[PDB]
RNA sequence: CGUGCCUACCAUGGUGACCACGGGUGACGGGGAAUCAGGGUUCGAUUCCGGAGAGGGAGCCUGAGAAACGGCUACCACAUCCAAGGAAGGCAGCAGGCGCGCAAAUUACCCACUCCCGACCCGGGGAGGUAGUGACGAAAAAUAACAAUACAGGACUCUUUCGAGGCCCUGUAAUUGGAAUGAGUCCACUUUAAAUCCUUUAACGAGGAUCCAUUGGAGGGCAAGUCUGGUGCCAGCAGCCGCG
């Protein structure tokens, strides 16, 4: 079914190099709207200023009530909606301060137990998130 | 601009596989036979043993009559020799891939020093080596992770040190409480 | 949503317990020195067919 | 108790000297100073100590040799004039008086803004 | 200097589906780097070669070599001192400052080495070298160890041994040493243009208040608890399945 001559290479390159934008993961790595589309501007943080605390709801098979920070940036200034991580950190993070942003493990998809949130909170004006959920370097008062 | 070095070697081979029970036990044990620190010096020995057998490979893949081979192959089993590994009988190219892991931790430092005395519990031979009591030629040793060559083997001597040497390093706290 | 301040209630109502004085642990090749002599010297008459490494 | 040999020998008798390896031997304490081994080579060559020179000292980790670089000369006057200043401020033949930075920039600075009688006033004083 | 590089005339030509022409490149081109059957895939701004540019872009003197910008003239956008009539500027050099951003070093010393410029053995060089920050990354590696006495949890040689232990792993907050050596405290060396750091040596320098090893996890993948007490689809955990 195949093109097997001695003097078909520009048919084969040509034939691979149609059929090899079929796949998703060439495309969106070699198609420009994965920079003019996603926030960040290609990249894997960005700091931004809290505009207000949303609860969302979680899937139908788990019942929660997940915690989110809608994000205004300050590189590109679209509108983020985040997520606390750990246990606390809700009476931590107060209005409008600035919070590093990072993914939850593929920027494609989400988690499998919040609907429309990719971002995950990581600092709190300078000072991360994980030792304010520890003991140790408390925010400025 | 500047123009000083700019080399990398990485000595040290993360396996594919992260966890293996069957391979976390073989390295749990080789590192209590053989008295080591972790896992990374065991790996050390394992990507030596892996480039030898690549160079190997590489000189079996050509013609026996090739001139590369012979002198490639002829300066490895002479390399060989020197470090201890194989014997002055069977100079096969084969007979390098046909070696062990344990071969070259046997060749360590400490482990000819448990084959010629003084070692005295490879726990207590690191301490040893650590410190200076254990010193191959009148350059002195420090580094556990050393090749005793088959060359000399013997020379294991230490000089100007607590228990043969002389000296009062720490003995006189004890003079100066009896006194 | 009205309870979205349903925030540390697990951390605020669990009781705390005082980390109690343990031992210093030996590291590196004394860790490893353990972990050889903890599962391969003196466990061969406790035969394979149980295995009781934590309980 | 110390012990000095060399290494390897050369002879320039271009600029009447002779450069040598210099290996200390220490069985016992720390590395001998740049007065001791000066002074014990000056005796082996039986000559005025006023005009050997050595540099640079290693150490190989624990006792064992020492290793150097030694210039012996033959003239004082070949002394002072082959050997760069530097190594004449061991002995403290050459003295600059004025080991300050921007000192020359500056004075290329008050040169380079006025010119003439005023550029020697300025720039001398 | 050979050239449609330009000019006058004459002919209507030249390229292309073997991708011409036009667009985008978050495109400087390579030697190379990462990735371990082989074939491949992705980067290469970056220390070496070559090219381009000195906010944009045009013109030019000198000079063999420049359309140079730590050379000049004019325009646009900036921008400094004015006593308001005029002057003076181009850090995508070395430090450093502002902005920007998740993101990146000190207004240090020296021509000592390397070469480079100049009339010259003698001057100069933020080219460079040294030092400061530095967990980008790489190499070697203690972190409390070890050999001793003893209660033995007792596996093992073998004799009714309810043990003779010249083999033994281990809890020993039980004792004794090399009182080791290492980090730091620091004389004197040494290195160095002067220092610092590597190493050497003099005196100090451990017994759990030590001189303190953390980062993640313990349902399967994937190593490891059907331990205890709260929380009771709430908090939350979990990158996937899932638990509550
Ligand atoms: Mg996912
Ligand atoms: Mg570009
Ligand atoms: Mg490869
Ligand atoms: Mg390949
Ligand atoms: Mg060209
Ligand atoms: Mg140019
Ligand atoms: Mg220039
Ligand atoms: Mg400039
Ligand atoms: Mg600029
Ligand atoms: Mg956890
Ligand atoms: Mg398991
Ligand atoms: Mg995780």
């Amino acid at each position: 079914g195949k093109c097997r001559g001695l003097r078909t290479a520009r048919k084969l390159r040509s034939h691979r190099r149609d059929q090899k934008w079929h796949d998703k993961q060439y495309k969106k790595a070699h198609l420009g709207t994965a920079l003019k589309a996603n926030p960040f501007g290609g990249a894997s943080h960005a700091k931004g200023i809290v505009l207000e605390k949303v609860g969302v709801e979680a899937k139908q098979p788990n019942s929660a009530i997940r915690k989110c920070v809608r994000v205004q940036l300050i590189k590109n200034g679209k509108k983020i909606t985040a997520f606390v991580p750990n246990d606390g950190c809700l009476n931590f993070i107060e209005e409008n301060d600035e919070v590093l942003v990072a993914g939850f493990g593929r920027k494609g998809h989400a988690v499998g137990d919040i609907p429309g949130v990719r971002f995950k909170v990581v600092k709190v004006a300078n000072v991360s998130l994980l030792a304010l959920y520890k003991g140790k370097k408390e925010r400025p008062r | 601009p500047v123009a000083r070095s700019w080399v990398c070697r990485k000595t040290y081979v993360t396996p594919r596989r992260p966890f293996e029970k069957s391979r976390l036990d073989q390295e749990l044990k080789l590192i209590g036979e053989y008295g080591l620190r972790n896992k990374r010096e065991v790996w050390r020995v394992k990507f030596t043993l892996a480039k030898i057998r690549k160079a190997a490979r590489e000189l079996l893949t050509l013609d026996e009559k090739d001139p590369r081979r012979l002198f490639e192959g002829n300066a490895l089993l002479r390399r060989l020799v020197r470090i201890g590994v194989l014997d002055e009988g069977k100079m096969k190219l084969d007979y390098i891939l046909g070696l062990k892991i344990e071969d070259f931790l046997e060749r360590r430092l400490q482990t000819q020093v448990f084959k010629l005395g003084l070692a005295k519990s490879i726990h207590h031979a690191r301490v040893l080596i650590r410190q200076r009591h254990i010193r191959v030629r009148k350059q002195v040793v420090n580094i556990p992770s050393f090749i005793v060559r088959l060359d000399s083997q013997k020379h294991i001597d230490f000089s100007l040190r607590s228990p043969y040497g002389g000296g009062r390093p720490g003995r006189v706290k004890r003079k100066n409480a009896k006194k | 949503h009205g309870s979205l301040a349903r925030a540390g209630k697990v951390r605020g109502q669990t009781p705390k317990v005082a980390k109690q004085e343990k031992k210093k642990k030996k590291t590196g090749r004394a860790k490893r020195r353990m972990q050889y002599n903890r599962r391969f010297v003196n466990v061969v008459p406790t035969f394979g067919k149980k295995k009781g490494p934590n309980a | 108790t110390v012990t000095i040999r060399t290494r390897k020998f050369m002879t320039n008798r271009l600029l009447q000297r002779k450069q040598m390896v210099i290996d200390v031997l220490h069985p016992g304490k720390a590395t001998v100073p740049k007065t001791e081994i000066r002074e014990k080579l000056a005796k082996m060559y039986k000559t005025t100590p006023d005009v050997i020179f050595v540099f640079g000292f290693r150490t190989h980790f624990g006792g064992g040799k020492t290793t150097g670089f030694g210039m012996i000369y033959d003239s004082l006057d070949y002394a002072k004039k082959n050997e760069p200043k530097h190594r004449l401020a061991r002995h403290g033949l050459y003295e600059k008086k004025k080991t300050s930075r921007k000192q020359r920039k500056e004075r290329k600075n008050r040169m380079k803004k006025v010119r003439g009688t005023a550029k020697a006033n300025v720039g001398a004083g």
